[PDB]
């Protein structure tokens, strides 16, 4: 089947319908909040590693809060929830890319664009690795340019529909 | 209306084998523990054992090596055999229908339909 | 194994008096006890089950109570035909046990 | 510092998957030979690629271990998933075990085309389970298609206590989660009624 | 009578899943102790949580039952799915069966952390299989994580004929269908060559 | 994989490309026809319990009509078709919500909005349960309000494109 | 889960973001290149047999180029990649249609429309079979007509947004 | 030559599945009785529906075959997938085998409601495996629901070398790929610990 | 051109064992049922048995206990041993190639290539 | 078990006459019968298989017919070389049976 | 600081059983191969065998049938038994701690901590 | 099985000279050899392991080298207490073997 876990409501009011990664969920021990627009893509896309990690972290937090946590683990629980949380085929694709010598996602690192003035961002995409190191930014700058173009096009179309609605 | 008819010889000599049968006429046969009980003269009730329609059995430990209880669902009967009977086996023997309720607390069990009873005596005469 | 001890060994009571018989279990019961009446020359008759429920045809003067390890059978106004031997019975999984019995006589 | 279209700054984040410790196992690599899958903050499994075997018998008394029921259930589950994920395992003598006292010790004998061997299947499973960190120990003897060969003679899986072992790769649940779907996909039939 | 945005009336429907009876099993709950999974309008399985066992031996003669081939194939399939869905089942003495004459009688002995017990796995499987109406009989002793404990000593599954049993929950195929994907997902290895 | 079962053509001509639930499929023993707009969402969404029940009921009817039905059951048939009909992860999501004490869908009851004047409706959503009883409407009225908003917005946007097409 | 295999970049520059089937991949031993628009649907649709075949052929080519091919086959490789490549439920649906006497797709033959003047095409759809033979075109010409309508409507809508963007 | 909306020409293409031969098996049908699944350009399996059996014993020595490890691993994988895909298989006498010398010979006895029989399950799996060109040999005796009956007493699967066999249907990998997800889905339990 | 070369002693005494061998020269060994038949004097044809390249065998039930047929695919031969021969086993013995067609109705079977035949006489002289 | 009975036991005909022989099976055959010709001093020769198919080297005068339980071999115009013993043969799975044979003599 | 205390009688007659024990004081018991070695007079070192904490063993092939090595991880001890000792078993016997490194090339192994040693003589006197 | 031959059997060297001892394995070693020193009346002492690294407390004059089948132990300047018997040692999986030994004497 397909993943189904709904993300819990973001704690930060700055992103009304988005999602926030707290200081514990990040290596830089800071808070990163992504807006509703970026987070809505996580409901429809099937190949976004970041949206699978969001579902994993959210499931983790909710399970710790609503179930009585103990040190002994209920392996059964994650075993039954896994496919409701992530696309195991995304993992398989990254494995296939690895064994074929293609740069692949190891789910550690993600990049996104930030429109400084507004604070709006894009949905983070996994930072690929190859030969034991992260790709240098120049090797995938085309994808970054594509993401910037997409953010421009989607915003312009939203403005068009807005202008239409107001009039 | 439920009847249990008990049959079997009550006149025995030591080292023989007591064979009793109880036939059930009335109501279902599954879901009950068909039970053998005995009362020795000058003593109280003593549970011999029980069996259900799946041939699962329970026996009194003190008689386990000597007691065998069997069932025949084709004609709704159940049988008790006690091998190598000694003077301690003289008693009145009853077959009874037991019902156990374990679906909600308090659980309960009872023997509600009893047979007439068969006197069994063992002696050298 | 759960055993049942009945109290007292014998009772001497007059017709119309209240009869109280006790049954003590060696541990908390797997299921509530049942009470039988037994007369010479005839089969035992189920009086009470679930420690408080009368069987079919049992007059309302027969009552029961109890829990844990303590159970009791009560005859409010005992009739002349209530003089007999009374047994408490328990069943754990595939094991049925009887109390030694209590004799109720005039 | 890295602006795109003038107004888009390229920024990054790295997830701390260690925070998932209470709800899912986390695997990581310490070095070429030592790898770990931790379950919570108390227990886990150490997987070692090594020429030094620790078991020199042909037994794997799984039924007796189940009978005694002394092992950690999560660790036994991880062992079961790993073994069920191996493709085309057909040499039962290649797997030996010790479960006495509830311990978990499992040893795969990788000694010997190299593709249709227990070594290849076991090592592919290891690459998936210890993903993110296996590559340094693997692909030494390059093989056809997805086939893997190494110079190690044994893969040993033993239970261990928690310690900061993730020197070479960050802890991650991805390998275990990915392997969950692989279970029984490539097992052989050994009798007509499974 | 409930108007939204002044122009949108809130209306409801309830599906009669009973009409699916010929193409999929339907499970429902009669009360705390009694639950049912019907197959068509003629046969099905009664699942009872109870302190009263009906089997007092340690046999489960599955292979002889296959050889005799007298049982209902759909019911055997449901039994197989249920048993294969139990997580971490490792105490074969806890399951006893009677299949003589083609009947189906299966008895899981739930007597005894409570999480790493056959009782927990069997009861979680029962919650999924009898989903809807299970909750009233379940989680009396609240456990850690998803752990379930009840005061019952046995779960008994026997064949039965059709009757209007769904007093507590409406018949639904969801539990069975959902359990189909759980099959073999959390079974332990008992030998090296499956 | 993902579900694939195409809904059979609706009997009712009122909804040309929609789907109709006959008197047998409903507890109120009446006919409820949903339009093409609502039914088209069932082809793309993965978390709509109602669209999985629609696929189940349609599979049932088609099996009864094209295959020779007998009383002996073909467990194998539904066993093989199930994942082509429903997302088993949707079921897992409802199970996880149940065990976490979150209101969950038990696939019995569904609510939808009806635009009285026109008769157009929204895609039914599951009426959640909690503590053995259905949620009171006030507990999820915000979601109902959201559906009304969506039911307005998407239609208005269609009207915009309509204006574009006619001109 | 869901398929995840990304199509490799098209060799032909005529279709910048599309995909090309070389002479070996086709029975007519010719080259057929499909444009980016048709190929983008393959990223989001779940019931398109042709997009599953595209993923299969692309996986085959990439395996032959990046892995050392040998005559002995790595059954393991396809066994692990299959669900990342194709929707097995699509196959199940075609099986179910077959056993019910419904025309079904046997993944051999596909039809598409070609806008002669421009060279743009639609996403190929499976040519169904029934009674051991391919359906005559008149039996499914309505679906073909529907596809033509789609090719018009979507293009017109793009033109509308175009008019919006330029102004 | 067929024009739609006056501007849209209807055009066709047919995929050459044969080019996939190096990375996946390809099934095709030669005639009513003979069907093939090819692995590469050198080996494969011949599946024949026939009244002439070639094995007249009750053995299927799978474990000895595994330990000797002489067979083709891909072919054994195909055999395993096929057997694990059979629904409700419960008659171990119906399947006999010969694996001596690494060859593969497997024979399913189809002789005898026809739905709850080994013949029905075996033939349904065969229809899926040899999908395309199976229909001509199958459903001669129409059955209820998805039930298949033929006049053939045996289905025989033997290894073979490559030859241009696909006279009735084009080679295709679809049947094998589809059956991959059917594995173990409808197997019965034969013991409590599997 | 297909040839079946027969060998084995034809002179036997009672209680001995008859051992015949047939070697196939021409065409493949697989796909056929290599068959032993016998004709007693003043009697019709009698099927002894058959074997294929998988060592699967079929035997006449009236001789099953005492008859054994074996194969050797390395040199394409098959052998018949009949133990404890009595006067009823005096006959002409033929090896033959059988072909069975069960792929379409009507099924058929035939023995198309026959060996020369060996006379086997058993007596006390 | 399927057995074969041939009819008649002996046929007396002159060269140039039409010979017809019948074979009857105890039940509907699993496989169409074969017909063999047998002369003293040599091995039997396969004449017909599948009840109607001539073997290689068999002259066109040999024809066959039949189904179910009834099968027949026909020699339209018999030459002196046709005087021999004729056998019908059946095979079920791993069991080959012969008819007792018919003597065609002058 | 690790010591390997050694105990066991060194005076034996032929056909008896040498029984030696070595207890480890210091550092861990697991991860080592506890080893028995012997030196006969006028002879080089001879490896008797080794065992680890899982009771897996290795023996010299010339003595395998006659030698047994055991462990007890409760008190960190390991024992050597040689049965039916003959004159060839007179030697000095050492227990030692072996460490094998097989995690990277070059692999290595050594016996770094040795016990004092026990003289074992077998004679008829 | 990998066996070890030491060369030579005995060396006659004055203190301060350079001592070189060779060990040859029957095949390429599974692991690099170890070198032990042994004196009468006491236990053997581990000198070198991994064929080139000194153990604890081993003076720097002890050096090792080798690979494949050839290994060597070197004493740069030998003190009077260095005259003893020296052993090379190899281990394959669950099998340890010793060289026959080499005697250094004044
Ligand atoms: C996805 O792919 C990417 C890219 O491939 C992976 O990213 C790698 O992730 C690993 C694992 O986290 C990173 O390794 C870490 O590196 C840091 C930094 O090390 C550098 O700086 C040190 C000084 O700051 C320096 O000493 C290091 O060199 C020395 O050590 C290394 C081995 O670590 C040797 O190879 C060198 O020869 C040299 O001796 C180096 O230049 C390390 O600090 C870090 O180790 C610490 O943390 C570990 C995890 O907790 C602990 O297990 C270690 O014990 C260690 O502990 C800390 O060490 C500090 C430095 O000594 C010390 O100051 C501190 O007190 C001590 N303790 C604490 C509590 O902090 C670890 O080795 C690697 O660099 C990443 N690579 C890249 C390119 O980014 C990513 O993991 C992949 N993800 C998945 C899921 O697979
Ligand atoms: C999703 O979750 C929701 C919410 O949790 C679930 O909805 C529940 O579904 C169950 C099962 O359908 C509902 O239970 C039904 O209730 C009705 C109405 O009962 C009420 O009114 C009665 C008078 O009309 C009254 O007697 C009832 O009280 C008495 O009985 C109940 C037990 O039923 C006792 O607890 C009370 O103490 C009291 O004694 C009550 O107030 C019932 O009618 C219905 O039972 C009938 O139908 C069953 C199903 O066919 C049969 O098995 C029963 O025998 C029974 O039969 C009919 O009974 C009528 C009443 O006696 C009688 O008139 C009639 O002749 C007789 N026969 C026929 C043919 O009609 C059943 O118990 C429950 O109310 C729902 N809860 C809510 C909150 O809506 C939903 O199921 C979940 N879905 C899934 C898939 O899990
Ligand atoms: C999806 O469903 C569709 C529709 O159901 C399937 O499409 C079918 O696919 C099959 C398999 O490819 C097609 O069968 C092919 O047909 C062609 C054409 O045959 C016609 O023309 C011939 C003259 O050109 C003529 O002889 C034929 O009739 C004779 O033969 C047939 C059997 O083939 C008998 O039934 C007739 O009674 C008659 O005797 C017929 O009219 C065939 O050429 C082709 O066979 C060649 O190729 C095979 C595959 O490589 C080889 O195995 C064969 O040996 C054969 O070889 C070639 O034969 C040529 C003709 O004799 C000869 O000239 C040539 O030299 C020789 N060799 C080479 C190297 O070329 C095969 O039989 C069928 O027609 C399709 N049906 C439709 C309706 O289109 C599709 O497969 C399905 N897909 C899946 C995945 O299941
Ligand atoms: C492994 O588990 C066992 C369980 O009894 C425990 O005693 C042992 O200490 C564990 N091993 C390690 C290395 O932690």
């Amino acid at each position: 089947g397909t993943f189904t876990w709904t993300l819990s409501d973001s704690e930060g009011k700055d992103t009304p319908g988005g999602y926030c990664l707290t200081r514990w969920m990040l290596i830089e021990a800071e808070l990163k909040c992504f807006g509703n627009t970026a987070v809505a893509k996580c409901n429809e896309k099937h190949d976004e590693e970041f949206c699978d990690m969001l579902r994993l972290f959210d499931f983790n937090k909710q399970a710790i809060q609503r179930l009585k946590a103990e040190a002994q683990m209920s392996i059964q629980l994650i075993n039954k929830a896994v496919n409701a949380l992530i696309n195991d085929q995304l993992i398989m694709k990254n494995h296939l890319r690895d064994i074929m010598g293609i740069p692949y996602c190891n789910y550690s690192k993600y990049w996104y664009l930030n429109h400084t003035t507004t604070g709006r961002t894009s949905l983070p995409k996994c930072w690929l690795v190859s030969n034991g190191s992260y790709l240098n930014e120049t090797h995938f700058s085309d994808d970054i340019e594509q993401q910037a173009d997409n953010m421009i096009t989607e915003m312009l179309q939203k403005e068009y529909m807005e202008r239409q609605g107001k009039t | 209306q439920v009847q249990l008819q008990e049959s079997g010889a009550g006149l025995l000599k030591p080292s023989e084998t007591l064979s009793l049968s109880c036939t059930v006429d009335g109501e279902s046969f599954n879901g009950f523990f068909w039970t053998w009980i005995r009362q020795p003269p000058g003593k109280g009730l003593e549970w011999i054992g029980e069996i259900n329609h799946l041939a699962s059995t329970g026996y009194n430990p003190s008689l386990k090596s000597r007691v065998t209880i069997s069932v025949d669902t084709s004609k709704n009967q159940f049988s008790l055999k006690l091998t190598s009977v000694t003077a301690a086996d003289t008693a009145v023997y009853y077959c009874a229908r037991g019902y156990s309720y374990g679906f909600a607390w308090p659980n309960y069990h009872y023997l509600d339909v009893w047979g007439k009873g068969t006197t069994v005596t063992v002696s050298s005469a | 194994e759960i055993v049942l001890t009945q109290s007292p060994a014998t009772l001497s009571l007059s017709p119309g008096e209240r009869a109280t018989l006790s049954c003590r279990a060696s541990q908390s019961v797997s299921s509530y006890l049942a009470w039988y009446q037994h007369k010479p020359g005839q089969a035992p008759r189920l009086l009470i089950y679930g420690a408080s429920k009368r069987a079919t045809g049992i007059p309302s003067r027969f009552s029961g109570s109890g829990s844990g390890t303590d159970f009791s059978l009560t005859i409010s106004s005992l009739e002349p035909e209530d003089f007999a031997v009374y047994y408490c019975q328990h069943r754990s999984d595939w094991r049925t046990t009887f109390g030694q019995g209590t004799r109720l006589e005039i | 510092t890295s602006l795109y279209k003038g107004v888009y700054e390229l920024q990054t984040l790295e997830l701390n998957m260690e925070t998932l410790n209470m709800t899912m196992p986390l695997s990581c690599t310490k070095n070429n030979s030592h790898h770990y899958i931790m379950v919570g903050n108390e227990t886990g499994l150490e997987l070692t690629l090594t020429n030094t075997s620790i078991i020199n018998h042909k037994f794997c008394n799984l039924s007796d271990a189940h009978k005694k029921n002394l092992y950690d259930h999560a660790l036994m589950s991880i062992i079961s998933t790993f073994h069920l994920s191996i493709p085309n395992f057909n040499q039962y003598e290649a797997m030996s075990c010790d479960f006495n006292g509830g311990k978990i010790s499992v040893q795969y004998n990788l000694s010997h085309n190299h593709c249709g061997t227990v070594a290849n299947g076991v090592l592919q499973t290891f690459m998936r389970m210890a993903w993110g960190g296996s590559y340094i120990a693997l692909d030494s003897g390059r093989g056809n298609w997805d086939c893997i060969m190494t110079s190690y003679q044994y893969l040993i899986i033993q239970n261990t206590t928690w310690e900061d072992h993730c020197q070479f790769s960050r802890p991650s649940p991805i390998g275990y989660l990915g392997l969950l779907s692989q279970r029984t996909r490539d097992i052989y039939i050994s009798r007509r009624l499974l």
